């Protein structure tokens, strides 16, 4: 999941996995999913289930 | 110098009430009355009014049942207008009509019955629907304009939610898929404020797929609980209507009373030039047209038949009254609303859908 | 059958005579324009409809071009009303009948010249970007539009990887005469270099007269304003400070002849495409008001084929809502000569200024590298 | 004056004035609105006296 400014309109849109949730498609994300500062804005995360 | 006033359209059952009111003034500034009947193919109806009303140096205009370019025309020359019996909220603007000053609540502002029918039962989950037109688009804008409040300024208070809205055309075609996107959601409080012909089609298409059973809770607006709505709807709904509604004369008195109540406050400005007389051949502006329109924004007399006339910042009627309807098998019960601002109960049999 | 006219009404510019016949490539549009170029005197709404309908029923003009010279901000809507039940494409041109009119009916076909507030805001952002200072606070009044103004920023302050920011989006209220203790107190909470605005001249002079009493009009800040303060382009109410930037366009670019030539070209190019894509042309209706039997008739849909059309050249594409798709505007700095300059121009997302570095009205220096 | 001191930022401010002078300057401060919570003016006796 990243922020690709798709062509024909310079607008941000999440991609693939990290966007399959915010698009209302998914319900919950269990994965090796990382914790940056970017994603923490829109979606809320669990506690760290590893280090 | 006697001041004059004139009607617009089919108020044929009122031609004596205005005169009786005019007599009711100097015994409560010579005043009179005049009128005209509208005609189909409104194009000439626009022109057919000037050399008769803007000719006699009018000071106001009174319309009734789609008000004509009296919305537009009197704006030219800046002639303040106090119309009635018209609803569609497009006249909400201040830059499409220079002085449109309505005396009803316009079908948008009926928002706050909902937000005051939901924040008494502690509900917080909703959905919404509007159809592609300006009126509801305002109603959508209205509802999404209020729900920002009720936030935490009292010391960690919380409020309701505003779940995914929908949009659709006037809807000659099916609506299933749009609805199909809403079914699997986790709420039931549905609103739908488009129109009669829209409500009938949407109910006719919605009763096919059984999203219209129990648990659902509908809070519908005025023009969707009448007309063809009774020919295709299943009950349980919570409809809305006003306490005077489509009537004849409970209101011309209020009109002329608000008109006359300011004339004493006008005559002390030493700038009381009139609007010109004679529609044809005028290129200036009566420099107290918008002013005479604006000073009516403070007329405070409660002695109207439906008393307490007072216009909002938009100049439309404020502190109105409604009738919290309901549909049973075929009955239409009532409970009284707001006492003006609060909520009050009235003993009746409230059922919910199913 | 479709008549085409030009109707200049009451000004000092009766110049449209010797120039409307250099468009002789309209035989490729396979229609001859019945070019009646009446010119009426000063006209009133009674006379307005009088002349317009007399002509539409005698000169029988199935597409018109208007002009005027006055600050009458409602005339266009009257034609919109005419165009509705008469089904007449109409193009208000000169300042006046072409001013910004937001929401009209869905059935008519009346269009305009000039920028809608969307473009008149986006160019604001491009200005702020090109000179490398990034958006700061907005200030607004209750005048209609804001609920469509702040959205156009908050849908472009975001979809751009650049580093936008934001400040307190204020919202005033003026016409209360008891809350003068609640406006200065609302505008005493800004500490940003750039500050927008969106109001009308009456509230404009008032805010600036009270803003000057807050500490935001002199040196250091640069108020900017869209075209509504761009009205009578000769005023300097004493409470206005220098440096006030804006955006508009009135006459400095295109004169009336080519402008009315622009219009005739538009309408005739329209007459080309549909009547060349197909071979069906509108009908000569009987009257506009006193039909009394021809209020019930059929309607056509030419009003779709007037979106993607040019001058065999520059893009004169049109919307479905109605304003110039890619409009030609300018940018003006309020000089200390109490006049309005020309310090830019916009065309297809571009900016070219007579200045490289922005001047002042010396903590700023200019150093050389290799 | 009304715009001469609007670039002050430091959470402290000293001063040196007299009663009516002080009142004028404070009305100016309010008209700019830079004496809310956080700024803590400190004035000698000639205002106290
Ligand atoms: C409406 O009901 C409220 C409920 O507290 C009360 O103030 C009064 O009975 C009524 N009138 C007003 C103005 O609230």
């Amino acid at each position: 999941g990243t922020q690709e400014r798709v062509q024909n309109s310079n607008k941000k849109e999440w991609n693939g996995m990290m966007g399959e949730l915010l698009s209302g498609q998914a319900d919950m994300i269990v994965a090796p999913l990382t914790i940056n500062n970017e994603r923490a804005q829109y979606i809320e995360f669990s506690k760290p289930f590893k280090y | 110098k006697i001041v004059n006033i004139g009607a617009v359209l089919s108020t044929r059952k009122h031609e004596q009430m205005f005169r009786e009111a005019v007599n009711q003034a100097n015994k409560r500034i010579q005043l009179q009355a005049t009128s005209v009947t509208h005609k189909p193919n409104a194009i000439q109806m626009a022109l057919s009014v000037c050399e008769d009303l803007i000719s006699s140096q009018v000071y106001a205009i009174l319309v009734s049942h789609t008000p004509t370019p009296v919305s537009y025309t009197a704006g030219f020359y800046r002639i303040p207008v106090l119309g009635l019996t018209t609803r569609m909220s497009i006249y909400s603007d201040k830059s499409i009509h220079l002085s449109f000053l309505r005396t009803v609540p316009p079908y948008s502002h009926q928002s706050s019955v909902w937000f005051e029918m939901m924040r008494v039962y502690n509900w917080n989950h909703i959905i919404l629907l509007v159809s592609d037109d300006h009126e509801g688009r305002a109603a959508q804008k209205r509802l999404e304009t209020l729900l920002e409040e009720r936030e935490s300024k009292y010391d960690n208070k919380r409020g309701p939610k505003a779940e995914k809205v929908l949009q659709f055309d006037p809807g000659t075609k099916n609506v299933t898929a749009l609805l199909m996107e809403a079914r699997e959601l986790e709420a039931r409080v549905i609103i739908l404020s488009a129109s009669e012909d829209d409500a009938a089609t949407v109910y006719r298409a919605a009763a096919m797929l059984d999203m219209t059973g129990s648990g659902y809770v509908w809070l519908v607006g005025e023009r969707e609980i009448s007309g063809n709505a009774l020919r295709y709807a299943p009950d349980g709904i919570i409809g809305l209507q006003l306490i005077n509604g489509k009537n004849e004369s409970a209101h011309i008195s209020d009109a002329v009373g608000v008109v006359a109540q300011a004339v004493h406050e006008l005559l002390e400005k030493e700038n009381i030039t009139d609007p010109p007389r004679g529609c044809v051949g005028n290129t200036n502006i009566w420099k107290t047209g918008p002013l005479f329109k604006r000073v009516l924004m403070s007329s405070k007399y409660a002695d109207g038949v439906t008393g307490r006339v007072e216009f909002n910042e938009d100049g439309d009627r404020k502190f109105a009254q409604y009738s919290i309807m309901n549909l049973q098998n075929r009955k239409l019960v009532q409970v009284g609303i707001y006492n003006g601002t609060h909520v009050i109960p009235n003993d009746r049999k409230i059922i919910w859908p199913g | 059958s479709i008549g085409i006219a030009v109707i200049l009404v009451g000004t000092s510019d009766e110049v449209a005579i010797k120039d409307a016949h250099e468009k002789d490539d309209f035989h490729h549009l396979s229609v001859v324009p019945r070019v009646e170029l009446v010119a009426m005197n000063e006209t009133d709404p009674k006379s307005i409809i009088t002349r317009i309908c007399d002509l539409m029923s005698d000169r029988k003009i199935q597409g018109v071009v208007f002009a005027d010279d006055t600050d009458q901000e409602a005339i266009a809507q009257i034609l919109d009303f005419i165009s509705a039940q008469t089904l007449t494409p109409i193009l208000g041109i000169h300042g006046g009948s072409s001013m910004i009119m937001a929401d009209k009916d869905e059935s008519s076909m009346f269009f305009q010249f000039g920028p809608s507030i969307e473009q008149q805001a986006s160019v604001m952002l491009n200005i702020m970007e090109e000179y490398d200072w990034y958006i700061f606070s907005i200030v607004t009044t209750y005048f209609p539009g804001y609920q469509d103004f702040v959205n156009k920023i908050r849908s472009t302050i975001e979809n751009s990887f650049v580093g936008w920011e934001l400040e307190e989006v204020l919202l005033l209220d003026m016409s209360l005469d008891d809350g003068d203790s609640k406006i200065q107190n609302q505008l005493k909470k800004l500490q940003s270099p750039i500050i927008l605005l969106y109001c009308t001249k009456e509230e404009a002079t008032y805010i600036f007269e009270v803003a000057n009493s807050v500490g935001l009009t002199g040196y250091g800040y640069t108020w900017i304003v869209p075209s509504l303060v761009a009205g009578d382009t000769d005023t300097v109410p004493s409470e206005f400070p220098t440096g006030l930037i804006s955006v508009s366009y009135d006459e400095w670019d295109y004169g009336l002849p080519a402008r009315v030539r622009d219009g005739i070209a538009i309408i005739t190019t329209a007459a080309s495409d549909m009547l060349s894509e197909h071979s069906f042309i509108p009908e000569p209706k009987s009257s506009c008001y006193n039909t009394h039997e021809k209020r019930i008739y059929q309607s056509n849909m030419l009003n779709r084929y007037l979106i993607n059309v040019t001058f065999e050249g520059r893009d004169l594409s049109f919307s479905e809502d109605g304003y110039q798709m890619h409009p030609k505007l300018v940018i003006i700095l309020l000089n200390k000569e109490r006049k309005w300059e020309r310090v830019g121009k916009w065309k297809d997302k571009s900016l070219q200024m007579k200045y490289y570095v922005w001047p002042r009205m010396d903590d700023h220096l200019s150093i050389v590298t290799l």
